[PDB]
DNA sequence: CCCCTCCCATTACAAACTAAAATCTTACTTTTATTTTCT
DNA sequence: AGAAAATAAAAGTAAGATTTTAGTTTGTAATGGGAGGGG
């Protein structure tokens, strides 16, 4: 193919990207287990926190800014590359957790507490009353 | 038998490889990166015109006319809140419906998580992420794009305007828009430190090192009278930008080649310092001015 | 200083009826006129408009008009400037 | 004969209230909270169900972002989800406002004597002026001085109308903060124009590869700039300043000097009511209820 | 026992509508946005939703303008606002 | 020590579930029942497919933890609820749950089939792997050419731990 | 037809911004605030419509238009 | 003490006198040495042009120009007879900080 | 088809120059604001 | 206390000298198309 959309939409884009390169060198193919495990070092030292690869479905985003960009936006055309697309779906995420977060102390923390669960909470016994759900 | 069990589980896990971008976008960057690093010292040359006449930048540029991929997400599930290839107010209505479902699941996700951390079983009717807060999340995107374009736009009637009168963006980038928008980037900078700097550091160069067909194929002419030292003597201005310079055809092959391996390597050291101050911010003087308080208006007789 | 809370007591009890008098809307309505803080003390406070109730049942109820206010205002306003 | 006392503490507890106003029994708040055994939901406590409602009349809960930090434990969705509770319930809610007073001409006229007066004897506890500043510092004030006898000597705002000849002088600790101030801008101007090009190198022609900062850069920077980035334009100041005071000048002549900076102000200008008559007698109480405080 | 969500009292409903209450009236703020779109020469029409957004937000504009004058007046040590109030935080603002 | 990918969660209705009607109320659900006599609906969120039968046993599919698949399955449960058929949160239980990880170490899969072949099979025409299967603990693994060995059949977390500990040796030996 | 913000909402209005006590000529000054802002807003939600080529105003549009201003409005 | 009871014209000459290089607030030299000192945190071999340090200087001088407008307004509304710290304090308070 | 070196026509533009507009020096008158005398 | 007169400060008017801005010229580097070769 000619793009890794349309080759991520049985041959996958590494084999894509493999056969167009003619199989020169391995392709660099590292999994969500394998990125956590070259980091767990440094996420025990509390460097940082959460994921370094988002788990935010990358492709509605992709189609959401093709979609913005092509009718109000017309000089973003092929102004972006994979960093600024994996870069945008962490900045994402981080505005969703943005609305959940408190100063929360056991020094003093910014993550998430007691509030948000509580507020939503509902206990349930499904042994004597399994009709709640 | 089990087979057909099998092979069921063999397509499923072949599937859910094949459909996530991230971890192929990733991929992307990280056979670019790899393949610089183990041929930069030596074939720079060869290197620079395998990775860009092969792996072409339009394998990952994103937005494009074309490749107009919907995902239809919105016709899958139902624990949520066109014609092929339209580029229309329709599609774009379409685009942030679907938009607020991915929104949800990562409403939905951190709450889960922190449920179970502090021992909550929480009610299935109200997981749903509040309709004004996912409005004003997509009104966020929104104007980030627009601040991207806006600057584009502007600049492009400066440079018509003085021209009158005299007669492409990676994670730094999206990072330092993110700054504009005060907003604080210190912990995505810190894990995108980790995804671009300190993991390809784990792979070994020589894995990577271009075979010697690929080498003799992007041959670069030799033994060619260089003109940098000539054209920088006569230069009328003290500094030349590199850009200017790398599209200028008095320069030969081999001079283009020894600039763009300096200018790659110098622009990454500029490129992470700029966008970790930016994170940082200007306030590191810290002489705060005090605010107008309570103290500054009483009186006293 | 308990002397002088009287003085604003009396004042405001000149023109608001007794008929729905209580001194929680006294001592609201000594925050809202003369920005005084009750919280702090409240129970002394409390005493003063329970005394000051009491002899306000002697005098009879007296109202007075918009038109009465305004002129008697103005002359309360020009004779202040007078003295400064 | 007292007022002046009497008027100093009247200010003195209204402004405590202005700045320090932020009862209300603690609760479990719930996303189910219906109407007007154990409870549940997340705790609001007394002062943060204080916080909640004062924050919502002096700042709309559109600004919650900004007002939240003062309920510290309290996430946005909390918060928010508080108050859509209130909507929910307000509505179904069986039906049945603090204004603001509105004082005679009589009554402003006697408080403008008395904040002047006041004024007076706290002049005596202000700073004194400096002695004088050198060339070692950032700002010229020689500069200031002769701006305002030939510029802003000449406004015709009406309500500062009889305007002195010379500038106010300044007191020492008021240079320090100006001198503060434009270093703090500064480091902003620098983190937009010189830190924004740090990636584009050159090479030095008449000698690694430098990052050059040049006027082209500059002022590109300030016009396409986001005006939140509060970027200062000097010929764009100068049109500002003349419109800001009300000064007469002529307008057929040039009123930039050189056509460069013209230039850069072109590009960056392209870059019966019962209600009514219900609050005229509360005011007209309450002022009376004022006067008889201070003429006692 | 019964597990059952917290109730809001009624003195809380009460405030919650002294705070968040509409003070202009909806029938003389429509006519002036009318107004101004006729007098924009434009053929637009306003949703009621929309006219409902441009008046909650003037509210907040107007509250925080009258936040900032009375620090006018605090600094000349008054306690009431005047027009000269109103000038002085309109022209250091913009 | 592997990561689980996919579970399978068996949870029962007490009332009968007309699934013509239920599909019909489902915003997304597709229902068929020349090719299959289930309600196939998905959830965003966890990422999991549940299949709903008239007789009321309903099966999920893909939860990545037995605690996310209680979630999937209460949220799956109150949708069927919503719709008005009274059904009933009954009888959770965890049936599969199916654990991987890769040793990094690229192993051949040729010499564990005739080095143990009594209980380990390796048809190279009818699957790219090796099939082996181990008595105790009662989990079925295969053997991958790269060295992604891949388990099934468990119960819980300790359980297929344990299995990778027993057969953590064998693959990095065998070169 | 300013006219018709009466007076009873601008003292409303300041009692929420903490001023207790006002002048009484504020009123013509509050109002020509009042037109002012809402000058920006209606011609930024116009702007904003045609750019999407649309018919009509809703209340996104006036969303959208206080973005650009740095205000954040909330569609409950 | 001395006033101004009719303001006059203010011609275009002590409005284009105050544009010149030499006239702006912000000195020369003490300018440069804070561009440098600033520029010296960003640990890299970065130069400014001649004419750049002097484009700084309009801007940063615009903005001070702005503050001592907004603090002169400030000290003007409470009669004041030496601008005083918390003058500034207030005029940055009603520009937004 | 895309790479390279080389050509060559045009255009950009800084440096030098000329010129015209602005402004500074000197001197003066006339309007404006401060201070003294007077009622 | 207020006005009215006196005095001094300020601004306005003018011309000639001098500085600054604006226009022109001109040289040559800068820029991009193009041919030609080579794969």
């Amino acid at each position: 193919d000619r793009n890794v959309y349309e080759a991520c939409s049985v041959v996958s884009a590494d084999e894509v990207l493999a056969e167009k390169i003619d199989n020169a060198v391995p392709i660099p193919f590292k999994t969500r287990e394998e990125i956590d495990a070259d980091v767990e070092k440094d996420r025990n030292e509390g460097v940082f926190e959460g994921n370094i690869i988002p788990d935010i479905d990358l492709r509605v985003v992709h189609y959401y800014a093709t979609q913005l960009c092509l009718n109000k936006y017309p000089h973003l055309i092929n102004a972006f590359d994979e960093t600024s697309l994996i870069t945008l779906g962490l900045l994402i995420e981080k505005w969703v957790k943005d609305y959940l977060t408190s100063i929360q102390t056991e020094r003093q923390s910014k993550v998430i507490g007691k509030g948000p669960c509580e507020f939503i909470s509902k206990h349930i016994d499904y042994r004597h009353a399994p009709g709640n759900i | 038998e089990t087979l057909k069990s099998a092979n069921e589980l063999l397509d499923s896990l072949e599937h859910s490889h094949r459909v996530d971008l991230s971890l192929h976008l990733y991929s992307a960057y990280l056979l670019k990166r790899l393949l610089y690093k183990a041929n930069e010292k030596k074939h720079f040359y060869e290197v620079n015109q395998f990775v860009k006449t092969q792996i072409k930048d339009n394998w990952t540029s994103w937005p494009n006319p074309n490749t107009i991929i919907d995902p239809s997400v919105d016709k899958l599930y139902e624990d949520i809140p066109v014609q092929p290839g339209e580029i229309s107010n329709r599609a774009l209505m379409h685009a942030s419906d679907m938009m607020r479902v991915e929104l949800d699941a990562q409403w939905q996700k951190f709450l889960s998580k922190s449920a179970l951390d502090h021992d909550v079983t929480l009610d299935v009717d109200e997981l749903n992420i509040p309709n004004e807060i996912s409005r004003n999340i997509l009104v966020k995107l929104d104007s980030l794009f627009e601040g991207l374009h806006d600057k584009i736009a502007k600049e492009n009637e400066f440079d018509v305007r003085q021209d009158k009168h005299s007669n492409k963006y990676t994670y730094h980038d999206l990072v330092s828009r993110g700054c504009e928008m005060n907003e604080d980037m210190t912990d995505i900078y810190m894990k995108s430190l980790e995804l671009y700097n300190d993991i390809p550091e784990k792979y070994k160069k020589r894995k990577f090192r271009l075979p010697k067909q690929i080498l003799k194929k992007y041959h670069q002419p030799k033994k060619t009278s260089s003109y940098l030292k000539e054209l920088l003597s006569k230069t009328r201005e003290d500094f030349i930008p590199v850009e200017k310079l790398l599209k200028d055809k008095r320069l030969t092959s081999k001079d283009k080649s020894k600039l763009q391996r300096l200018n790659r390597e110098e622009t990454e050291d500029a490129l992470n310092k700029r966008t970790f101050f930016q994170v940082k911010g200007y306030l590191e003087d810290e002489n705060e001015i005090s605010d107008y308080e309570l103290d500054d208006c009483l009186i006293e007789l | 200083e308990l002397n002088d809370y009287s003085t604003m007591i009396d004042i405001l009890l000149s023109d608001m009826d007794l008929e729905t008098v209580t001194t929680k809307k006294v001592r609201m309505a000594l925050k809202e006129v003369y920005a005084i803080d009750v919280e702090s003390q409240g129970k002394a406070i409390n005493k003063l408009i329970r005394k000051h109730l009491d002899l306000v049942k002697e005098r009879p109820r007296f109202e007075r008009s918009l038109e009465d206010l305004l002129k008697e205002n103005a002359t309360l306003a020009i004779e202040l400037t007078k003295e400064i | 004969h007292q007022q002046l006392r009497k008027y100093v503490e009247l200010y003195n507890k209204e402004v405590e209230e202005f700045y320090n106003g932020a009862e209300f029994h603690p609760s479990k708040v719930h996303v189910k909270s219906i109407h007007e055994i154990s409870s549940v939901g997340v705790d609001w406590d007394s002062e943060e169900k204080n916080t909640f409602f004062w924050c919502l009349s002096r700042y709309s809960i559109h600004r919650v972002d900004e007002w939240r930090s003062l309920l510290p434990r309290k996430s946005a969705m909390e918060i928010l989800g508080y108050y859509r509770l209130l909507r929910r319930a307000s509505a179904s809610a069986r039906s049945r406002a603090p204004i603001a007073y509105e004082m005679s001409a009589e009554w402003v006229a006697l408080e403008t004597k008395l904040s002047e007066t006041v004024m007076a004897i706290t002049e005596g506890a202000a700073e004194v002026a400096d002695e004088e500043g050198h060339c070692e510092g950032l700002i010229d004030y020689e500069s200031w001085k002769r701006r305002w006898v030939a510029i802003y000597s000449h406004s015709r705002i009406a309500e500062i109308r009889p305007l002195p000849r010379h500038a106010l002088p300044l007191s020492r600790s008021a240079t320090q903060t100006l001198e503060r101030c434009v270093s703090r801008y500064t480091r902003t101007l620098l983190w937009c124009t010189a830190l924004a090009g740090m990636a584009s190198r050159s090479v030095s022609a008449r000698a690694s590869l430098p990052t050059v900062v040049t006027r082209r850069q500059v002022e590109r920077a300030l016009c396409t700039e986001a005006r939140s980035r509060d970027l200062h334009v000097l010929p764009r100041r100068i049109v500002l300043t003349l419109r800001k005071w009300e000064l007469d000048y002529p307008r057929e002549g040039k009123l930039f000097r050189t056509k460069e900076m013209a230039h850069l102000f072109l590009q960056s200008q392209l870059s019966r009511d019962e209600i009514d008559e219900a609050d005229l007698f509360r005011s007209a109480l309450h002022e009376n209820q004022l006067l008889k405080w201070l003429s006692k | 026992h019964r597990y059952k969500p917290g109730t809001v009292a009624l003195r809380e409903i009460r405030r919650f509508q002294k705070s968040t209450e509409l003070l202009i009236r909806k029938l003389p703020f429509q006519r002036l946005v009318r107004e101004i779109a006729q007098d924009f020469k434009t053929d637009l029409r306003f949703q009621s939703s929309a006219i409902g957004a441009l008046q909650e937000s003037v509210e907040a504009y107007l509250v925080s303008l009258f936040e900032d004058t009375n620090l006018a007046a605090i600094h000349a040590k008054r306690v009431t606002i005047q027009k000269k109030d109103i000038k002085l935080a309109r022209r250091l603002r913009g | 020590v592997p990561t689980l990918q996919n579970i399978v969660a068996t949870v029962t209705l007490g009332c009968r579930l007309d699934l013509k009607t239920v599909a019909l109320h489902a915003r997304n659900a597709e229902y068929n029942p020349k090719r299959f006599a289930a309600v196939i609906m998905r959830i965003r969120e966890p990422k999991t497919t549940a299949l709903i039968f008239a007789s009321g046993k309903m099966v999920v599919t893909g939860a990545k933890s037995e605690d996310d698949s209680k979630l999937a399955s209460r949220k799956y449960a109150r949708i069927i609820q919503k719709i008005g058929f009274a059904a009933k949160f009954t009888d959770f239980k965890i049936q599969n749950i199916v654990g991987s990880c890769d040793v990094k170490f690229p192993i051949r899969l040729e010499g564990l089939a005739f080095s143990h072949g009594t209980f380990s099979s390796y048809e190279p025409e009818l699957f790219p792997g090796l099939i082996y299967r181990m008595v105790k603990p009662k989990i079925v693994l295969l053997i991958f050419v790269s060295g992604k060995i891949v388990l099934t059949g468990a119960k819980q977390r300790e359980e297929i731990y344990q299995a990778f500990e027993a057969i953590y040796p064998v693959l990095s030996e065998f070169r | 037809n300013i006219q018709g913000i009466t007076k009873p909402a601008i003292r409303r209005l300041a009692r929420r911004g903490g001023v207790k006590r006002i002048s009484g000529l504020i009123y013509e000054e509050v109002r020509a605030v009042l037109k002012s802002f809402l000058e920006s807003v209606i011609r930024d939600s116009v702007t904003y419509t045609e750019h999407a080529k649309r018919k009509t105003v809703t209340s996104l549009d006036v969303v959208y238009a206080l973005k650009r201003q740095g205000r954040t409005l909330y569609g409950f």
